[PDB]
DNA sequence: GCTTGACAAAAGTGTTAAATTGTGCTATACTGGGAGCCGTCACGGATGC
DNA sequence: GCATCCGTGAGTCGAGGAAGCACAATTTAACACTTTTGTCAAGC
RNA sequence: UCGA
């Protein structure tokens, strides 16, 4: 309920430029990882290894 | 007794050196007892005798 | 003379500043993050806020 | 040594005539005041010769937390106290007598000073015996003596011992590095938390509604008892001048405002709030 | 491999904060906050958004009466 | 130094540097309400 | 360029033990008593020690066996 | 609904035995530390020669 | 006036592991004793 | 001392 429509900051270090920082909704998801949208990858140069 | 705030004197270039025209090398003899110097003479008096 | 302070050669920006007993205005957007004040642009301008 | 006898003695008679006046003739009065003169200038030439015997004793005593100008400086003071003390008619040599106060004065000084938290002269005595105690007892046994072997050597209780010991812990730089530094780690301990804060605010506004239902009368005995609203907490005494009673009939109104507390309907709100 | 998610994930709202500066600590030993650096400060400033980076400076570390009183609203 | 030859922090040490109070205590900062964990693939998530 | 083995390091630092202790004992035989001494008078062994047990903690050569399998081990 | 007096506990309270604490002193003669430092790299600008 | 040398800087989050005694002065406890407070019972 |  809480949750609803409450954004977050997801940051990926080290941050190079703006886009290393970006908002989203979010969706609570079972386990202890953390699910990225596979486009935003680009900008975070975020490697899932 | 006064104490040299070493700052001013040791950083560079020396304020205490630049300020009263003294040498670095010779201020550091001057302030750590290494040397004396001269703090007033009277040339007047000197001149007469 | 805090946004040199914060940047490089703290100890050479500070004694040069208090020799000239320097005043910094708290323009730049580093000062206003360091005192923990609303940076002057994006939404912190004069106008927006 | 006579150089130096002869001039306190000389500035000491001088003294006398001072509040006694009788001025002295004026090439006995100039004679005097020279000895005084000779007699300082004995006394730091003294002093400036036998410098390095005070160097040469306080070499040993360096990397016990002491610098080691602090220690020749320390030597020096014993070396004043020392002249000041020193006899020549013994016919023995300076650096004889000498040798016992730059000693006294080097280890007087660490005692005093090396430590952060400083420990009393008395404390440091029985701190280095218990050491030697316990070196020659690792010497004797091959193994660390335990508190009741050094208790018994010592002529102490073996609970004694540990709490000596325990004095003798040392602080530990908050800078140390092992790359954060360890002050990172400590968390202040009086620091606000938020939950029990707000906690307390929610429990102030649940004791008003509670207190509000009773006896205005009631109320206040409770108020003042307490100290509440003021702070500080009251006597049955002091309650019985404003309400002009007994500290018995409080003591009456005190318990049964209380059962009255107690019974379920004011107290089944207040149950989490034990701690 | 010994990297796993149960030892690395982490969160935090109010914890133990340091004695000299009032802001939270590191490791989740601690339970402590996530740093938020010099370069994730250029990050904050390029979108040009002031009140959550001073947010994020203030309230959310070092100022003492904030941070309760945010923990009160 | 102190024990170990471990030199001594002094005044200025605590401004100067990476561990200074600029770029470190100041130009940066730890926060509440913040956390971290792996990452993984969210295929079936929307861009925002 | 040569490798300097476990059994060399440890040599190297009762070296600097014996040493750190010969300042003792050469200060003890000169002051302590005479003629009845012996090394039973003036020998303290602290410092030798002290060097084998600073040397095992503490240094970047000694360290903790990393073990998650035999192989790392 | 309140008060009484006797009453025990507590809370101070002043005074004394005690532990803790600080300073001085030790008389054959003894007199100048020892520790250490090897593997940037690039640069700027004083300072020193 | 010129060059040798001192001063300053070189990525970001994480995670984890080691002398001795004497003696005067003083503060601390220890005790005997009085006031101040919480109490139980009985009756106005 | 290792992970991206």
């Amino acid at each position: 309920e809480v949750i609803a429509e409450h954004p977050v900051l997801l940051n990926r270090a080290p941050t190079l430029h703006r886009l290393g920082i970006q908002a989203f909704e979010p969706q609570l998801v079972e386990g202890k990882a953390i699910q990225l949208h596979p486009l935003v990858c680009e900008a975070f140069n975020a490697d899932f290894d | 007794a006064p104490v040299t705030h070493i700052w001013y004197f040791k950083g560079v270039p020396s304020r205490l050196g630049y300020l009263l025209d003294l040498a670095p090398k010779d201020l550091e003899k001057i302030i750590y007892f290494a040397a004396y110097v001269i703090t007033s003479v009277d040339d007047e008096m000197r001149h007469n005798e | 003379w805090l946004s040199a302070a914060s940047f490089q050669e703290t100890t050479r920006v500070l004694t040069d500043a208090a020799i000239n007993c320097r005043s910094d205005k708290l323009n730049g957007l580093k000062e206003n993050v360091i005192i923990g004040k609303l940076i002057p642009a994006g939404t912190g301008i004069s106008r927006y806020r | 040594a006579k150089r130096i006898e002869a001039g306190l003695y000389a500035t000491q008679k001088l003294a006398e005539l001072a509040e006694k006046g009788e001025k002295l003739p004026v090439q006995q009065r100039r004679d005097m005041q020279w000895i005084c003169r000779d007699g300082d200038r004995a006394k730091n030439h003294l002093l400036e010769a036998n410098l390095r015997l005070v160097v040469s004793l306080a070499k040993r005593y360096t990397g016990r937390g002491m610098a080691f100008l602090d220690l020749i400086q320390e030597g020096n003071l014993g070396l004043i106290r020392a002249v000041e003390k020193f006899d020549y008619t013994k016919g023995y040599k300076f650096s004889t007598y000498a040798t016992w106060w730059i000693r006294q004065a080097i280890t007087r000084a660490m005692a005093d000073q090396a430590r952060t938290i400083r420990i009393p002269v008395h404390m440091v005595e029985v701190i280095n015996k218990l050491g030697r105690i316990q070196r020659e007892l690792l010497q004797d046994l091959g193994r660390e003596p335990t508190p009741e072997e050094l208790a018994k050597e010592m002529d102490i209780t073996p609970e004694k011992v540990l709490e000596i010991q325990q004095y003798a812990r040392e602080p530990i730089s908050l800078d140390q590095t092992i790359d954060s530094q360890l002050g990172d780690f400590i968390e202040d301990s009086e620091a606000v938390v938020a939950v029990d804060a707000v906690s307390f605010t929610l429990l102030q506004d649940q004791l008003q509604s509670v207190l509000e239902t009773l006896s205005e009368r009631e109320a206040g005995v409770v108020r003042l008892r307490f100290g509440l609203t003021d702070g500080q907490p009251r006597t049955l005494d002091e309650i019985g001048q404003v309400y002009g009673v007994t500290r018995e009939r409080i003591r009456q109104i005190e318990s049964k405002t209380m059962s009255k507390l107690r019974h379920p309907s004011r107290s089944q709100v207040l149950r989490d709030y034990l701690d | 491999l010994h990297h796993l998610v149960d030892d690395k994930i982490h969160a935090r709202s109010t914890g133990p904060y340091s004695m000299i500066t009032q802001q939270p600590l590191g490791g989740k030993a601690q339970f402590g906050g996530q740093r938020f650096g010099e370069m994730e400060c250029w990050a904050m400033q390029a979108y040009g958004a002031a009140y959550t980076l001073q947010e994020l400076l203030t309230i959310k570390s070092d100022d003492t009466v904030g941070r309760v009183k945010v923990y009160e609203a | 130094t102190g024990p170990g030859n471990r030199p001594l922090k002094s005044l200025s040490d605590l401004l100067k540097g990476k561990q200074g109070r600029f770029r470190q205590n100041l130009l940066g900062k730890r926060v509440d309400y913040s956390g971290r964990s792996v990452i993984v693939v969210g295929p079936q998530l929307k861009l925002h | 360029r040569r490798l300097r083995t476990v059994g060399e390091l440890i040599q190297n630092q009762i070296r600097v033990g014996l040493s750190r202790m010969e300042r003792v004992v050469r200060e003890r035989m000169t002051t302590q008593d005479v003629e009845a001494i012996t090394p039973q008078t003036l020998i303290n062994i602290r410092p030798v020690v002290a060097a084998i047990k600073e040397f095992f903690g503490t240094s970047q050569l000694s360290q903790f066996m990393d073990q998650n399998n035999p192989l790392s081990g």
